[PDB]
C-alpha cells in the first residue's frame, strides 16, 4: 500500500 | 475531481497562517502528490512541499521552505500547509496542486490538478475597506443609445477586491480591470460595463474579504 | 539542482505564427519534465507531461520535446487563446531524499492579432469624491491593438505624476486589450483647473475625449 518511485536517473 | 483553497489572508510580519487544501469528487485506489505552490505578484511560479498520499505520508520541501513550512494530510480529503515567521517575502497567491505518482510509468506524472488560489498578504498595515465612486460620462454629454457605466474602487488594502454587477446576473460587456497600487501603498481598480439607455440602473458589488466588507454602488447615466 | 532556466524571457509571434520555448536543466533529468500555460489572473494548467506527452484536452499543435538537460515546447499555428506564460517544471521522485518539483522562471507569449483602434472613454469624478480631500479621473481605451499610449493633459499641461496604468490581458478571441488610466489630483488641485484630457495614442493614430469642470 505504497506509492512507486519513479526509476534513478538514466543521464 | 477539484481542489479548493482557504486560510489565506492578511498577516503580520512574525505571524503564522494555516492553509487548507480541500478535495473533491477524488478516489483512494491511486496514490498522489499533493503540492502547494505560490505566486508573488507579477513573478513566477514557486514550488513550496509536497506529500504523498499513501500511510506513509512522506514529504518533500523546496529548500528554502523546509524551516518555516509544514505540510500535512489532516484526512483523506484535506492537506494543510502551516507558514511560520512570515515576512513580506512570503506575500504570494498559494495554490494547491495534485499529480499521480509514478505507478507503472503510464501516469500523468505532473500536476494537473490546480485550486484557484488563496492569496496570503504580510503586511505590518492594518487592512482597509476601498471607497466606491460611481463612473459615468459627464452629465453635459448628447445621450446615446448605449452608454458605458461603472464603479471605481478606491484605497483598499490588502488584495483582493472582486467585483460582480448585479449579483453575477449581469456579465456581457463587463470588463473589470486589474488593480493598480497607489503611492501610499493602497490599491485602486475600475469595473466598467456597457449598458444600453433604456436599461435599468445597474449595480456594481464590490467584495473585499480581509475587511469582511461588500459595498453595492448602484449607479446610472 | 536540478535549476530549470527559460529562455527568451519573452516571445511575440502572429497568429498561426510559431513559436519555440527553450528550457534547461542544470543537470540530467531524463524525460521527467511538465510544461504548464498560466493566463493573468487564472490558475496553471498542465499542457504537457513527459516531456512530450499531450495532456487530455490540448491541441495537437502543442508539441514538447527534449531530454536530459534541453526541452522545447513549441507552439503552431498561434491562436489568441495562446496568450499567456509558460512554465517547464520538474516532476520527479526517486526515493525520500532524491526528488525534484521546481519550476523554471517562465516565458511569456505575446500573440499579435490583427491591428483595430481604441475607442476612448473619460469618466469625471463623482460628486462625493471631492469632499475626500482627493479626486480620481478615470480614462478608459477599450478593445485595441496593439499596445497605446496615455497623456494626461490638465488645460493643456502633461501631467506626469499621480498617474496609475492597468491593462486587461489579451482577449483570447481577438488578442485586443483594454486600458484603465487614471489621474489623481488634491481637491483644490482639481477645482484650480477647467479642462481635463486623456489622449491615447496608437502609433500614428491618436484619439482625445476632454471634459470641462463646471459642465460636469
Amino acid at each position: 500500500g505504497k506509492a512507486m518511485y519513479a526509476p534513478p536517473i538514466r543521464g | 475531481q477539484s481542489l479548493e483553497e482557504s486560510g489565506g489572508g492578511p498577516v503580520k510580519p512574525g505571524g503564522t497562517l494555516t492553509l487548507t487544501c480541500k478535495a473533491s469528487g477524488i478516489d483512494f485506489s491511486s496514490f498522489y502528490y499533493m503540492c502547494w505552490v505560490r505566486q508573488a505578484p507579477g513573478k513566477g511560479l514557486e514550488w513550496i512541499a509536497c506529500i504523498v498520499t499513501d500511510i506513509t505520508g512522506e514529504s518533500y520541501y523546496a529548500t528554502w521552505a523546509k524551516g518555516r513550512f509544514a505540510i500535512s494530510k489532516t484526512s483523506s480529503t484535506t492537506v494543510t500547509l502551516q507558514m511560520t515567521s512570515l515576512t513580506a517575502a512570503d506575500t504570494a497567491t498559494y495554490f494547491c496542486a495534485r499529480g499521480d505518482t509514478y505507478g507503472y510509468g503510464d501516469t500523468v506524472y505532473a500536476l494537473n490538478l490546480w485550486g484557484p488560489g488563496t492569496l496570503v498578504t504580510v503586511s505590518s498595515g492594518q487592512p482597509k475597506a476601498p471607497s466606491v465612486f460611481p463612473l459615468a460620462p459627464c452629465c453635459g454629454d448628447t445621450p446615446s443609445s448605449t452608454v458605458t457605466l461603472g464603479c471605481l474602487v478606491k484605497g483598499y488594502l490588502p488584495e483582493p477586491v472582486t467585483v460582480t454587477w448585479n449579483s453575477g446576473t449581469l456579465t456581457n460587456g463587463v470588463r473589470t480591470f486589474p488593480s493598480v497600487r497607489q503611492s501610499s501603498g493602497l490599491y485602486s481598480l475600475s469595473s466598467v460595463v456597457s449598458v444600453t439607455s433604456s436599461s435599468q440602473p445597474v449595480t456594481c458589488n464590490v467584495a473585499h474579504p480581509a475587511t469582511n466588507t461588500k459595498v453595492d454602488k448602484t449607479v446610472a447615466p | 539542482g536540478p535549476v530549470l532556466t527559460q529562455t527568451p524571457p519573452s516571445a511575440s509571434e502572429p497568429v498561426g505564427g510559431t513559436v519555440t520555448i527553450k528550457c534547461q536543466a542544470s543537470q540530467a533529468i531524463d524525460e521527467y519534465l511538465g510544461w504548464y500555460q498560466q493566463k493573468p489572473g487564472q490558475r496553471p494548467k498542465l499542457l504537457m507531461y513527459y516531456a512530450s506527452t499531450l495532456a487530455s484536452g490540448v491541441p495537437s499543435r502543442f508539441k514538447g520535446s527534449g531530454s536530459g538537460t534541453q526541452f522545447t515546447l513549441t507552439i503552431s499555428d498561434l491562436e489568441c487563446a495562446d496568450a499567456a506564460t509558460y512554465y517547464c517544471q520538474n516532476y520527479y521522485v526517486g526515493s525520500s531524499t532524491n526528488y525534484a518539483f521546481t519550476f523554471g522562471g517562465g516565458t511569456e507569449v505575446v500573440v499579435k492579432g490583427d491591428p483595430v483602434a481604441p475607442t476612448v472613454l473619460i469618466f469625471p469624478p463623482a460628486a462625493d469624491q471631492v469632499a475626500t480631500g482627493t479626486v480620481t479621473i478615470v480614462c478608459v481605451a477599450n478593445k485595441y491593438f496593439p499596445d497605446v499610449t496615455v497623456t494626461w493633459e490638465v488645460d493643456g499641461t502633461t501631467q506626469t505624476t499621480g498617474i496609475e496604468n492597468s491593462k486587461t490581458p489579451q482577449n483570447s478571441a481577438d488578442c485586443t486589450y483594454n486600458l484603465s488610466s487614471t489621474l489623481t489630483l488634491t481637491s483644490t488641485q482639481y477645482n484650480s483647473h477647467k479642462e481635463y484630457t486623456c489622449k491615447v495614442t496608437q502609433g500614428t493614430t491618436s484619439v482625445v475625449q476632454s471634459f470641462n469642470r463646471g459642465d460636469c
